[PDB]
């Protein structure tokens, strides 16, 4: 489930950019 | 860029800081309803989560349960890691077993094995507990260091645990890992990870659930399984060779496109016939990823420089030649 | 050839095996009389002969009258090291007492140094008692790892020890090999002495205590001290760079020769204005030492591979050239 | 071992000397039934015999016919060379025609290609005549030499020759090896043939047959010849890129066992997406070939030293960290 | 920065081309009053002007008195040259006789020597005229070529030359720089000088004027000369090992600020035990010589490639990593 | 016909050794 | 006193040959 | 007289630039 934890990355990383 | 360690000693305090705070839920899922397994998962987290570099490893007791479902694992894999595996596990494991005290009847601590490694293959054990991020894992897996955890799946799913647990990596990675080359090969893929950006974080992190956690290799003529996933799992193994599932050559930029799948049986496979080829391949994948600087490996006091400017170059040399120099003694008493 | 350790592990258990039950006498030295240094030796002892590799130092209380020893000798070094010492010490002191703790309220432990040291030099500290032989201490040396005891001199004669004590070492020592030079220069002398002969055995050790105990330094311009003998006594500071000792240039095999004395001033020294001198002259002294091999250093492994093949050298190899094949990224991804 | 030689010097004077009075038949050969071809073939061995390292190449004339029929395959070639063939080819051969005078209406000497190439490749020329053996031509080859002749086709047959000419290396073999990376490949073939045994001395030539001779590249995705005996012959050319014969990726060992022919088109070809690639298998090939020692090149002086001692390891050596140590200037001014 | 030659080409071509029509006249000068000096300067110059790099040397005849004159000095220095010179000197020059033909009866062509250097040491000689510029001779000596003459002195003063002659270097530059280390010696001196500045051209120059044309080395115990001014001159050898002029030990950085003096003997000389010495302080003199880029030298071309980009440090990579490549077979195969 | 070249070697080479 | 501590090397050493 | 033609260099180098 670790690529999953590369998509747990972006979305809580992009939104805080956002 | 991304905010890196460069020190084992800040690999602790703050990965540790940035997830103060922090408990494993994982109540839907399989089992974890039983409140000892939670009582369990507050003592496991709470060594954990308050242990810092250079201490030795709190020995944690076991009961009866886990070792009882330690006794069930244990006995089924040595049976079956015979036939299907990797050759480079035989010797490893049966050198684990004898001095370690790899045994169904005692169930092996973290010291032991901690002290093993670094004995001979130079990789220390780290509790850890929550969610493990990609980067601070990578960053840990930089330093030569593997993060791991000493509690073990629910006694009522045995035969498959919806999250690594101990008896996974001890079984599956720590076997592995124990090599001269798969060594050299895990810390390039670390190597490569320090301050890469989250595209790129996502690429050698599927390289490595395709390489270390499920990987095949090809050597005295017939194929061979080393993945961490693939000697952690029972019905994985027969399916791992089986005929039903997709078989390939190891290619570094087809592994970090190709998707995955969960809580369902893996059909596509990367096979590397050398360690060998394995590393100088990958090696090339760092080649074109794109980085404001790189990154070298001070074995000498456990650190990592940063290479962005030529002279940082420079005080990496002296120690290039240096050996190049010492060669000339062992290439000149000799004879 | 005499037997010589390859790993740390057995650094630890056959050095301390051939040195079973062996307490030190020490009556007719001065002091000594006391039953409480004999009962602090008792515990002293215990602590270092039962300690193990990997373990962490066994932490050892300090009653009063050591410290307000300690509070004595290390007040009027300070004081004076400002003065007739080397500039690596100064940096290094002031770096050490910030972060270690080096201070007149407080003792210092060994843990604490013990864990600063490899956080950037890379040099561990372990406890011992009774009689050091030659080969056991370099063996040690040998491994990037100091011998140490943790116990003081008597507090009758606080000015000068008999025998090298913890403040000795702590204040002599460990401030010198904290040094990137110094601890590659300190490891060459170690690594020179892998099943040496006994009579060389004798040559390097006097270099030992003619380099790293009382060595000279010029830099600035002046000259200065980094001995570890040298920045360990107050009335040798006075005595060292005063005009009476006659003073001349650092030469391995003229230091090789030349004789000591002992309870008395040293009217003799070597003076190496660069440390990268003092390294590849003693280098050129190992070439001309006759063995039956050579000896190369992993620290990988913190391991020593023996070299009388040419095999051997093979094995070393790959790790060679791994760096100049990884100064390819930082010297292409760089411009 | 079969004597091989170390200079240039022997070179010339041995394989010259073991090779006198010995002219070439060739009667039973297309054409070669010309009293003028006899009379040009007496002037050809005449220059060629006698002829001395270090002394320029004599020129020798070419009357109507040899340039006229040199009009017919020249021109037709470059309006060929366009299509079909390697990419290094093209800049080399616009390369070759500007400055060496590749052209129709002159016909190139071999002193001025011999100038162009050590120039910038490093490579020089030699005329020979006569049945050249396999070591012979291996030594030269070795030294960064290639074994040549300045005599062309016949006349009757300018499509094919039954030999080797003039025209089929400075079109075949002289456009190939002016690239660094061939001419290093090149070399390679050349250093493991030294002293090799007759029945390796096979394996190579016929690799040097089935790479140099007829070899394929692809580059820019599309696949193209690079091989001297493909870019030598008009119907070949149509015939390499086309459907019919089996076109196979190169292997060193494949090759050294799979036959030839002769008189006829080849069906069976090894295609190499690299140079990189081309250099590095065989290199693993030689590792393989067994020899009682090893072989070095100094083009310091442009000789070959053996090496069967780790002594003969030792003068090589100050010169490989030489530039390790002035990688320091170009690595320490710059920045 | 001032224009440097990169390829052996530009030394010919411009160097000759910026030194067009420009004849000696040196009226003054002791001598050159006859006219077939002058005769024989013009056939000299004409020689050495119009000649072209590749082709050999035009062989030039030698009447009666240059031989005649040959007869004496050369008869002179071998009867001396067995005392007061250098080690290196006498299986050199015995070398040199036996091959090359250095004999009374004989006077030595440039062609032999030529040929006879680039066999063993890699030197080739050139011909030249003219008042010779500190740049144009230093890019030469770069290369690892000699500028050269092929005129001797007058017969009126044998003893001495106002200007460097044939036989001053055939028999004190020649002897010399066939020596595997004085040539690495040598070309050192000519990389540092690619593009520097007129201040150090001059330094270095006085370095080549207090090094190669008269230096001193303490082999066998005893000091023996070395030097080029110093081995072509019969009242020079008395003095120099005289205990009149002052001898004291080489330092670079000393030797380019003291001066010199002309028509009268040498007072200072510098005196190297080592050419490893000799070498590596010139070494670290370069080091602080200010450059805005860094010179490479290539020997598979005889070419140099500038060092401004670490990019331009590549292309010299996998030639370095290339030999501890090779260096696996050589270390492999062995034992 | 290199590869002819090294088929000539032996036999002139063998019989040479026979 | 580490040189005297090779000065009791040998007489230990060599009376142990001896 | 090589310093000499290092002496020679720079009056003509300066009066060039001069
Ligand atoms: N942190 C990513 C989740 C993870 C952690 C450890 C493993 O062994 C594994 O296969 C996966
Ligand atoms: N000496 C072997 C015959 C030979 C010689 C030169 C060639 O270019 C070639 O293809 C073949
Ligand atoms: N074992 C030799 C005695 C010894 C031990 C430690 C020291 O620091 C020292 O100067 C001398
Ligand atoms: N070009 C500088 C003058 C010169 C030339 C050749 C020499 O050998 C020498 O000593 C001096
Ligand atoms: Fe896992
Ligand atoms: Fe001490
Ligand atoms: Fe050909
Ligand atoms: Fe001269």
């Amino acid at each position: 489930s670790l690529i999953e934890d590369a998509r747990k990355e972006r979305e809580a990383a992009v939104a805080a950019a956002a | 860029v991304p905010w890196f360690p460069r020190k084992v000693s800040e690999l602790d305090k703050c990965h540790h800081l940035v997830t103060k705070f922090d408990p494993d839920l994982d109540l839907d899922h399989p089992g974890f309803s039983d409140q000892v397994y939670r009582q369990r998962r507050k003592l496991i987290a709470e060594i954990a989560f308050q242990y810092r570099h250079g201490d030795p490893i709190p020995r944690v007791e076991y009961t009866a349960e886990e070792i009882a479902t330690w006794k069930e694992v244990y006995t089924t894999l040595k049976g079956l890691y015979a036939t299907h595996a990797c050759g480079e596990h035989l010797e490893a494991f049966a050198l684990l077993e004898r001095f370690s005290g790899y045994r169904e009847d005692n169930i092996p601590q973290l010291e032991d094995v901690s002290r093993f490694l670094k004995e001979r293959t130079g990789f220390q054990l780290r509790p850890v507990a929550g969610l493990l991020s990609a980067r601070d894992f990578l960053a840990s897996l930089a330093f030569r260091v593997f993060q791991c955890t000493q509690y073990i799946r629910h006694a009522s799913s045995p035969m498959h645990s919806p999250e690594p647990d101990c008896c996974h990596e001890l079984l599956g990675h720590v076997p592995m890992l124990a090599d001269r080359t798969f060594a050299q090969f895990s810390q390039d893929i670390g190597l490569a990870s320090l301050g890469a950006s989250d595209e790129e974080i996502e690429k050698l992190s599927t390289l490595y659930w395709f390489t270390v956690e499920f990987g095949l290799c090809k050597q005295n003529g017939e194929v061979k399984a080393y993945g961490a996933g693939l000697l952690s799992s029972y019905g994985e193994l027969l399916h791992c060779l089986s005929e039903e599932p997709e078989i390939r050559a190891f290619d570094p930029e087809a592994a970090a496109v190709q998707p995955y799948q969960d809580q369902t049986y893996q059909s596509v496979y990367f096979v590397s016939e050398s360690f060998s080829d394995a590393k100088d391949k990958l090696r090339s994948y760092a080649s074109r990823i794109q980085r404001p600087f790189s990154v070298k490996f001070d074995p000498y006091t456990l650190a990592i420089d940063v290479l962005d400017s030529p002279q940082a170059v420079r005080r990496s040399l002296e120690g290039v030649q240096d050996e190049l120099d010492t060669l000339a003694h062992a290439l000149s008493a000799i004879g």
